[PDB]
């Protein structure tokens, strides 16, 4: 009945638009249950295709060869570890631009603004402000277009994705205590709160009236479409090189990732992607590219994979300097002068060092003595001061450094101590348990995050030694 | 590389923020 639907989705909306609540995995579970409950109602996928999604890969092939792509080389395989991807058929050399796709082909922000969506667009404030939520209903809209010009991509698209918005209860309970639950909780409420909101607003609007959508738009068609554009999507200059805009970059987004450097990049003069070879790939070799620098949580909940031994993992960790502080606008001055806030969220690194510059000098400034502070603050050296403040070779004091990494080591210490299990619990649940992928990728996430906390408190713990050696030593302080 | 290409870059979904 499209009247309990309508029912469901305002209920839904209702819930998904208050505030945020220890109260978060109740609210959570409360959400699921309105989800679920509509998703057992509703049909799944809208648009669903006959062949499996290789059957189609000839007509991507031939549609990106018509339109100027490169479509020799490679064949599409699909890998058990990631699924399907580009396997070399010839060797391909590292630097070798084996792989362009011109703009013709992508969908963007202004293909949606030009489609049939275009009249919602135009009226609606969330799809003008979200060029993310835009592409999400630029895909659905021609997913259920038979004649779409996109048709040869969308129908190799994947029908699932492993972000958490498709994980069960179980799945996303391994994460209670962890920093990454609270971004599954986000994804999942934003979702929700999406879906029921478009929901209602296709069912009003006169500019939705021609949206395929209007006579069905379930919420499986929502979960697919916004986990296809976090799993794929990229920024790219517009045609004019003066903005950035957001894009799904046929063939090309068939590759998967490994560890390196981004060898993709937009030519504006010839007005397509470029991707040159990581690396060496021998006929037989999966070609891979390396997505970016993003953390496993990142991974996880927006590419909906885990990448093991990914040397870019980091947590996050929450520091201010308080008002309580009898050094507080001293060194809120300090701070406001090298450009630095005077409370936010910092990374903690897996990959030696574990924290950034301006992390260290945060921390410098947090620990500063009153008289440190003024020589920050006053005089002709202390811009010179502001200038070195996140450079780990040219320390305030040996006693400065001392306290800081002290203050790291116990707050890492801390922060080990709050989650509901430890890492050797972690391991041997891994090692005898028999999991899902989405299981392991929830356990090794959760893993991580304490994994990178160790490493950081060994790291401040070797350097508050170094620096107490130097000042008991009373070792010269180096010079600027 | 002048416009690099982060395939599946992470973007804010938090329409209320
Ligand atoms: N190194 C890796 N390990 C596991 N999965 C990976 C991976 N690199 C990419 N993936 C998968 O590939 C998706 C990005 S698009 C890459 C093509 C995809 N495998 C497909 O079949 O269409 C991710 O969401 C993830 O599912």
């Amino acid at each position: 009945s499209p009247k309990e639907i309508l029912n469901l989705t305002s209920e839904l909306l209702q819930k998904c638009s208050s505030p945020a609540p220890g109260k978060e995995w109740e609210e959570y579970v409360q959400i699921r249950t309105l989800v679920e409950k509509i998703r057992k109602k509703q049909k799944g996928l809208s648009v669903t295709f006959d062949g499996k999604r290789e059957d189609y890969f000839p007509d991507l092939m031939k549609w990106a060869s018509e339109n100027g792509a490169s479509v020799e080389g490679f064949e599409m395989v699909n890998f058990k570890e990631e699924g399907f991807g580009l396997r070399a058929t010839r060797d391909i050399k590292a630097e070798e631009l084996f792989l362009w796709v011109p703009r013709k082909l992508l969908m963007t922000v202004e293909s949606a603004k030009n489609s049939v969506l275009g009249p919602l667009y135009s009226q609606d404030r969330i799809l003008q402000a979200m060029g993310n939520i835009a592409l999400a209903f630029h895909l659905l809209c021609e997913r259920a277009s038979p004649n779409s010009f996109w048709q040869p991509y969308i129908q190799t698209l994947p029908s699932e994705y492993d972000t958490p918005l498709y994980f069960e209860e179980d799945e996303v309970r391994y994460l209670q205590s962890t920093q990454a639950i609270h971004d599954v909780f986000s994804q999942y409420k934003n979702t929700a709160r999406q879906y029921a909101y478009f929901y209602k607003v296709i069912q009003t609007h006169p500019h939705a009236n021609k949206l395929p959508l209007k006579d069905s738009f379930t919420y499986e068609d929502y979960r697919w479409a916004v986990s296809s554009v976090m799993t794929r999507q990229n920024q790219i200059p517009t045609e004019d090189g003066s903005r950035v805009t957001l894009a799904l970059i046929p063939l090309w987004d068939m590759c998967n990732h490994t560890n390196g450097l981004i060898t993709t990049g937009y030519n504006l003069e010839d007005d397509r992607c470029e991707c040159v070879a990581l690396q060496d790939f021998r006929a037989g070799e999966q070609i891979y590219i390396f997505y970016g620098t993003r953390s496993n949580a990142e991974f996880v909940i927006h590419s909906g994979f885990f990448f093991d031994n990914n040397s870019h993992d980091r947590v996050k960790i929450k520091l201010g300097v308080s008002k309580s502080d009898r050094l507080y606008a001293m060194k809120a001055e300090v701070l406001a002068r090298a450009g630095i806030p005077t409370s936010s969220v910092f990374a903690l690194h897996f990959t030696e060092p574990p924290i950034s510059a301006q992390l260290l000098a945060f921390l410098r400034v947090f620990c500063m003595t009153e008289e440190e502070l003024k020589e920050h603050l006053l005089g002709d050296s202390a811009i010179d001061r502001i200038f070195t403040l996140g450079n780990s070779e040219f320390p305030v004091s040996w006693d400065n450094e001392v306290k800081l990494w002290t203050f790291l080591e116990d707050r890492a210490s801390l922060l080990l101590k709050t989650y509901k299990t430890t890492i050797e619990e972690d391991k041997s649940v891994l090692k005898n348990h028999d999991l899902s992928v989405r299981a392991k990728m929830a356990i090794k996430l959760r893993l991580g995050e304490k994994e990178i906390l160790e490493k950081a408190v060994k790291s401040a713990a070797v350097n508050r030694e170094y620096y107490r050696q130097q000042m008991e030593e009373k070792a010269p302080l180096p010079k600027y | 590389l002048k416009y690099p290409i982060e395939h599946g870059i992470v973007t804010n979904w938090d329409d209320m923020e």
